[PDB]
C-alpha cells in the first residue's frame, strides 16, 4: 500500500 | 527522432556486440525491448535519466550504459543463451509521457559459421496467358537459400527505383520450420502494364541487399565467402 | 529581523461523503491568506477565485490532458489514499479512559461541579450523558466542547452543576463506536 | 576516535539484489569539478545552487550542493569556494531563481585560505580479509581536504584497476574506506544497503556534514572482504 | 462532510523554508523531512501498513517556489499580514499525585508558519523528552501546532510556554500548575 | 503486472468497425496504444492512462477503477494491417516500468470490386531450377493455405509498398518434378471459376 500524492503545477509566465 | 545503428547485426556464439541507441528529442527516460518472432516485447533494462539503471524480465545476459543524456548502448554477452532477436529501443517525453519506438536492430547469433549464405535471386517472367487475359504482366523475384534473414529488396526499372505495383514480403520466411538454423526465403512481385513488358527498350533488374560475415571473420571453406554483398537477376522486354 | 515574508500554499483536499459513495477534489492556490485559484470535481474545470487567478485557469484550462488527470484523480488519488489508509485512519479506534470527581473540596447541601474526564479517544464521534440515581438529568450541563490533542487522540469535560443531599448517586454514561456497552462511572455524595 | 565496524555492521554486496552500476556511475571518470567559484542562487536554508557547466559531456549547467544544518550553508553563502564531489541525477530537485542540473553533498573548501604549488601525495593501503593486496597514491593541490574528495579518487582507482563496482554486482562481499588523522579517525561504508533498489541520494547524503582534512597529516586505508 | 484527506503543502521566502504534509480530520497522517528526505510518521504504527516516497515531495516544493515567485511579482511585492497565535495550555489526561502526564500546548491561528516555542519550569528551560507536531493547515488558511512536555506531577513545580510570533508585541507566557 | 489483449486475431473488411480490448491485473499510473507495422515499426497511437482521446480514424478510452482499455478503428484501411500492443506501467512495483501485452493481430482485407482468379505458369529462369506458379487477382474471402509437401513452398500474402492500388496474389515454387499449377494449390480452398490455362 503506497501513497500517492499530486502534481504540482507551474503558474502562467 | 530515435535512432538505432546498425540496421541488421551478424556476431559468433561467444563474441560481444554492442547495439547503438541515440535520440535528440531531449528525453530523460529510455528503454530496452526484445522480440521474438511471433511473440511480444520483452523489457530488458531501462533508464529514468543519465546516472540510473533499472532491472527488467530478460536482464540476465545483458548490460548497458548511460553517461549522457542522448545516448542509451545495449550490450549482448557471451553469457545470454539465446541472443538472436529484433531489439528494440524506447524514449518517452518529460511533458507528454508519450513512448517512442526507433527503428530496430535485428541481431542473429550462431555456432557454426558454415550455416551462413547468401540469397539465389532469380527473376521469372510472365507468362503469355496473363497478358493475353489480364492485359497486366506479373515478374516474380525469389530469394530463397539465405541464412541470416537480413535481406532489402528492390526493384530497378532502367536504371531507376521503383515502389509502383511492389509486392515484396515483410519477412523472410523459413523452408524448414524443424530445424533452428534453417535457411530463409523471400518473395516478390512486380506488376507493370502489358504494353510495357512487350518494350524491349525496358529493363528490369531485382536487388537484393544482403547482410552477412566481415572482413575480421575467418573463413576456411572452399565456398564462396557469405559477406555483406549484393545478389541481382535481370530481366528484359519480349513480345 | 524587520524583512517581509512570503507565503505560498498548495491543498488537495479529498471530500468523502458517506464512506465513499461521494467523493470531492478541491485543489487550493492560496498566496499569503488570499486564495488565487481553484479545482472543484463537481465543476470539472478551473475556476479564479481572485483577479490574480485569472491567467492561472485560463492556461490550465486549455490543455485538455491536465483537466483529465484532476478528474479522474477521485479515484487514482483519493480513493487509493482512502483504502491504503483505511486500517489505520477510518477505522481506528481507542477505548476512552472515565474519570468522575467533584470540582472542588464542598461539604453537603452546597453546590459543586461534577468533571466527568473523558480523555484518550479516536473518533471525536461520542455521546456524555449525565444521570441523577438512574433518571437523565438534562439541566445544567457545561460542557468545553471537543479538544484535538493531534497525537490522534481527543479529550472532553462535562460538568453537571448539583446540590448533593446526603448519599445521593450520581453516573456518568460515555456512548462511544469502541465500546458495544456504555461505560459507566458512579460517584457518591 | 571512531570505533572500527562491528562483525555484523558492514553491508554484504550478497544481500544486494539491484545493480551495481548505478554505484559505479558515481565512482566513475565523470565528477563536479569547479575552481574559484560563489553561489548564484539558494534552493532551501540548508543547500546552495553554483553555476558549473559540464565541459565533458554537457549534462548539466547548474549544481545543488546540500548541508546538514543552516550553518553550513550560510558559512560558504558568499565566500569564493572550490566545489568537488559525486553527484547524482535522480531524484534531484530544485529551482533557480528566473536548464539541464544536477545534484551533490558537501565537498567545499575556501579557494582563499587553501591551494598548493605542487601537487601532495597520499599513500593507500588496500587490504584484502584483512591482508596486503596493493598499494597506490592519491595526489590533490590542497592543504584542508574533504573526506569526499579522497573518497571518489580512491575508489576511481580501484573500480579501474581492481574492479571494485562492476555493473550487476562487486567481487568483494564488505568494504570500508578508513581515514586516519593523528589520533581521530572515522570511516564510510562501501557497500550498497541490503535491497532490490540502490539510492543515489540517500548513500551521498553521508557527505553533508562536509567533513575536511589535512592533506599533510592524512593517511588512508582500505579494508574488503572476499566472497 | 465525514472524512476529509488534505495534501498540505506551503513554501516561505526569504526563509527558503518547505513542508510536505498529509492530513486527515484534523490529524496528521505524516511529514517529509525536506532535510534527511524521509517519510517521518506522526505515529510508529502508521509506517508499518503504509509508504510513501519521500523524494517525490521535493519535486513538488521546486514548483511551490518557482510559483511563489510568480505570485510575489504579479501582487506588486505584497508581504504577508502577521496574526498573533491562540495559546492554550491543556493535559493529556486527569492529574494524578504519582501517575505520569504529558502538558500540550495548542499553539493555533497563525501567519507565517515560523513559531519559538520553549518549555520553561520555575523559570529555566526544558529540552528533556521534548516531542513536537509540524505546522498543520486551516480551512481559514491559518496554521495549528502543538507541543507536549512528559513530566512529574509535583506540588512544588510551575510551567510556562513561552510563544514567540511577529504578530505578538512581546513574547506570550502560558501558566499551568497543582 | 499480467497482461491480456482480446481478441489475439482480428480479421476485418476495409472499411469496418472493430474494437479492441486490453486487460490488465493491476492498477496503473501510465497506458501506451501502439500499431507495429509488417516491417516491425512501433507506431505509437494514444497515451490513455484515463479518459478519452482521438486521433484522426482512431479512437481510444481507459477506465482505471474497472481496469481495461479500449482501442476503436473506424473505417479500416489496408495499412492499419499489422499488430496492436497494449503497454502498461503498473503502481505495485516501478515507474515507467512499461509491460506489453500478447497483442492483437489484424489483417484489413482489401476489397475487390472486379474479381477474376486465375492460376498462371510463370516462364521459368535460364539459371533457377524452380518452377513458378502465379495464383493472383482473387477475391479476399478465399484463404490461402500452405502445402502437405514439405518441397513444395507457399507464400500466403506480400505487403505493398509505400506509394497504386494492388489485387490479392499468393507465389507458389518447388523443385520436384510432381510439381504442377492444377495440383499446386489443392491444400487451399480455390474457387469454382478459377482460370487454369493449357
Amino acid at each position: 500500500p503506497k501513497y500517492v500524492k499530486q502534481n504540482t503545477l507551474k503558474l502562467a509566465t | 527522432g530515435i535512432t538505432q545503428s546498425p540496421k541488421y547485426l551478424f556476431r559468433k556464439e561467444g563474441q560481444n556486440v554492442t547495439l547503438s541507441c541515440e535520440q535528440n528529442l531531449n528525453h530523460d527516460a529510455m528503454y530496452w525491448y526484445r522480440q521474438d518472432p511471433g511473440q511480444g516485447l520483452r523489457l530488458i533494462y531501462y533508464s529514468q535519466i543519465v546516472n540510473d539503471f533499472q532491472k527488467g524480465d530478460i536482464a540476465e545476459g545483458y548490460s548497458v550504459s548511460r553517461e549522457k543524456k542522448e545516448s542509451f548502448p545495449l550490450t549482448v554477452t557471451s553469457a545470454q543463451k539465446n541472443p538472436t532477436a529484433f531489439y528494440l529501443c524506447a524514449s518517452s517525453s518529460r511533458s507528454s509521457y508519450e513512448q517512442y519506438f526507433g527503428p530496430g536492430t535485428r541481431l542473429t547469433v550462431t555456432e557454426d559459421l558454415k550455416n551462413v549464405f547468401p540469397p539465389e535471386v532469380a527473376v521469372f517472367e510472365p507468362s503469355e496467358a496473363e497478358i493475353s487475359h489480364t492485359q497486366k504482366a506479373t515478374l516474380v523475384c525469389l530469394a530463397t537459400g539465405f541464412y541470416p534473414d537480413h535481406v532489402e529488396l528492390s526493384w530497378w526499372v532502367n536504371g531507376k527505383e521503383v515502389h509502383s505495383g511492389v509486392c515484396t514480403d515483410p519477412q523472410p520466411l523459413k523452408e524448414q520450420p524443424a530445424l533452428n538454423d534453417s535457411r530463409y526465403a523471400l518473395s516478390s512481385r512486380l506488376r507493370v502494364s502489358a504494353t510495357f513488358w512487350q518494350d524491349p527498350r525496358n529493363h528490369f533488374r531485382c536487388q537484393v541487399q544482403f547482410y552477412g560475415l566481415s572482413e575480421n571473420d575467418e573463413w576456411t571453406q572452399d565456398r564462396a565467402k557469405p559477406v555483406t554483398q549484393i545478389v541481382s537477376a535481370e530481366a528484359w522486354g519480349r513480345a | 529581523d524587520t524583512r517581509p515574508r512570503f507565503l505560498w500554499q498548495l491543498k488537495f483536499e479529498c471530500h468523502f461523503f458517506n464512506g465513499t459513495e461521494r467523493v470531492r477534489l478541491l485543489e487550493r492556490c492560496i498566496y499569503n491568506q488570499e486564495e488565487s485559484v481553484r479545482f472543484d470535481s463537481d465543476v470539472g474545470e478551473y475556476r479564479a477565485v481572485t483577479e490574480l487567478g485569472r491567467p492561472d485557469a485560463e492556461y490550465w484550462n486549455s490543455q485538455k490532458d491536465l483537466l483529465e488527470q484532476r478528474r479522474a484523480a477521485v479515484d487514482t488519488y483519493c480513493r487509493h489514499n482512502y483504502g491504503v489508509g483505511e486500517s489505520f485512519t477510518v477505522q481506528r479506534r481507542v477505548e476512552p479512559k472515565v474519570t468522575v470527581y467533584p470540582s472542588k473540596t464542598q461539604p453537603l447541601q452546597h453546590h459543586n461541579l461534577l468533571v466527568c474526564s473523558v480523555s484518550g479517544f479516536y473518533p471525536g464521534s461520542i455521546e456524555v450523558r449525565w444521570f441523577r440515581n438512574g433518571q437523565e438529568e438534562k439541566a445544567g450541563v457545561v460542557s468545553t466542547g471537543l479538544i484535538q490533542n493531534g497525537d490522534w487522540t481527543f479529550q472532553t469535560l462535562v460538568m453537571l452543576e448539583t446540590v448533593p443531599r446526603s448519599g445521593e448517586v450520581y453516573t456518568c454514561q460515555v456512548e462511544h463506536p469502541s465500546v458495544t456497552s456504555p461505560l459507566t462511572v458512579e460517584w457518591r455524595a | 576516535s571512531q570505533p572500527d565496524p562491528k562483525p555484523d555492521e558492514l553491508h554484504k554486496s550478497s544481500k544486494f539484489t539491484g545493480l551495481m552500476e548505478n554505484m559505479k556511475v558515481l565512482y566513475d571518470d565523470n565528477h563536479v569539478s569547479a575552481i574559484n567559484v560563489k553561489s548564484i542562487d539558494q534552493f532551501l536554508y540548508f543547500d546552495l545552487i553554483y553555476s558549473i557547466k559540464d565541459t565533458k559531456l554537457g549534462n548539466y549547467d547548474n549544481v545543488r550542493v546540500e548541508f546538514k544544518n543552516k550553518d553550513l550553508a550560510d558559512k560558504y553563502k558568499d565566500k569564493y569556494v572550490d566545489v568537488f564531489g559525486a553527484n547524482y541525477y535522480y531524484q534531484c530537485y530544485f529551482s533557480k531563481k528566473t536548464k539541464r542540473k544536477t545534484c551533490m553533498y558537501g565537498g567545499v573548501t575556501e579557494h582563499n585560505g587553501n591551494q598548493l604549488d605542487k601537487y601532495r601525495s597520499i599513500t593507500v593501503r588496500v587490504f584484502e580479509d584483512g591482508k596486503n593486496l596493493l598499494s597506490f597514491d592519491v595526489q590533490t593541490n590542497k592543504k584542508k581536504v574533504t573526506a569526499q574528495e579522497l573518497d571518489y579518487l580512491t575508489r576511481h582507482y580501484l573500480v579501474k584497476n581492481k574492479k571494485l563496482y562492476e555493473f550487476n554486482n562487486s567481487p568483494y562481499e564488505t568494504g570500508y574506506i578508513k581515514f586516519i588523522e593523528n589520533e581521530n579517525s572515522f570511516w564510510y561504508d562501501m557497500m550498497p544497503a541490503p535491497g532490490d533498489k540502490f539510492d543515489q541520494s540517500k548513500y551521498l547524503m553521508m557527505y553533508n556534514d562536509n567533513k575536511m582534512v589535512d592533506s599533510k597529516d592524512v593517511k588512508i586505508e582500505v579494508y574488503l572482504t572476499t566472497k | 462532510e465525514e472524512h476529509v484527506i488534505i495534501q498540505a503543502e506551503f513554501y516561505l521566502n526569504p526563509d527558503q523554508s518547505g513542508e510536505f504534509m498529509f492530513d486527515f480530520d484534523g490529524d496528521e497522517i505524516f511529514h517529509v523531512d525536506m532535510a534527511k528526505k524521509e517519510t517521518v510518521w506522526r505515529l510508529e504504527e502508521f509506517g508499518r501498513f503504509a509508504s510513501f516516497e519521500a523524494q517525490g515531495a521535493l519535486a513538488n516544493i521546486a514548483v511551490d517556489k518557482a510559483n511563489l515567485e510568480i505570485m510575489t511579482k504579479r501582487s506588486n511585492y505584497t508581504p504577508i499580514t502577521n496574526v498573533p497565535p491562540e495559546v492554550t495550555v491543556l493535559t493529556n489526561s486527569p492529574v494524578e499525585l504519582r501517575e505520569p502526564n504529558v502538558l500540550i500546548c495548542f499553539i493555533d491561528k497563525f501567519t507565517p508558519p515560523v513559531v519559538n516555542v520553549t518549555w520553561l519550569r520555575n523559570g529555566k528551560p526544558v529540552t528533556t523528552g521534548v516531542s513536537e507536531t509540524v505546522f498543520l493547515p486551516r480551512e481559514d488558511h491559518l496554521f495549528r501546532k502543538f507541543h507536549y512536555l512528559p513530566f512529574l506531577p509535583s506540588t512544588e513545580d510551575v510551567y510556562d510556554c513561552r510563544v514567540e510570533h511577529w504578530g505578538l508585541d512581546e513574547p506570550l507566557l502560558k501558566h499551568w500548575e497543582f | 503486472i499480467q497482461v491480456e489483449q482480446s481478441p489475439p486475431d482480428l480479421i476485418l473488411q476495409e472499411g469496418a468497425n472493430s474494437t479492441l480490448r486490453c486487460n490488465f491485473s493491476d492498477s496503473v499510473n501510465n497506458l501506451q496504444w501502439f500499431h507495429q507495422n509488417p516491417w516491425g515499426q512501433l507506431i505509437n497511437l494514444f497515451y490513455i492512462p484515463s479518459g478519452t482521446k482521438q486521433n484522426g480514424r482512431l479512437s481510444a478510452t481507459t477506465v482505471a477503477t474497472e481496469r481495461y482499455s479500449l482501442l476503436y478503428i473506424s473505417s479500416s484501411q489496408t495499412t492499419d494491417s499489422g499488430v496492436y500492443f497494449c503497454a502498461v506501467d503498473s503502481a505495485t512495483s516501478g515507474t515507467y516500468k512499461y509491460i506489453f501485452g500478447t497483442g492483437t493481430r489484424l489483417k484489413v482485407l482489401a476489397n475487390i470490386q472486379n474479381p477474376d482468379p486465375a492460376v498462371y505458369q510463370l516462364r521459368d529462369s535460364k539459371s533457377s531450377d524452380k518452377s513458378v506458379c502465379l495464383f493472383t487477382d482473387f477475391d479476399s474471402q478465399t484463404n490461402v493455405s500452405q502445402s502437405k509437401d514439405s518441397d513444395v513452398y507457399i507464400t500466403d500474402k506480400c505487403v505493398l509498398d509505400m506509394r497504386d492500388f494492388k489485387s490479392n496474389s499468393a507465389v507458389a515454387w518447388s523443385n520436384k518434378s510432381d510439381f504442377a499449377c492444377a495440383n499446386a494449390f489443392n491444400n487451399s480452398i480455390i474457387p469454382e471459376d478459377t482460370f487454369f490455362p493449357s
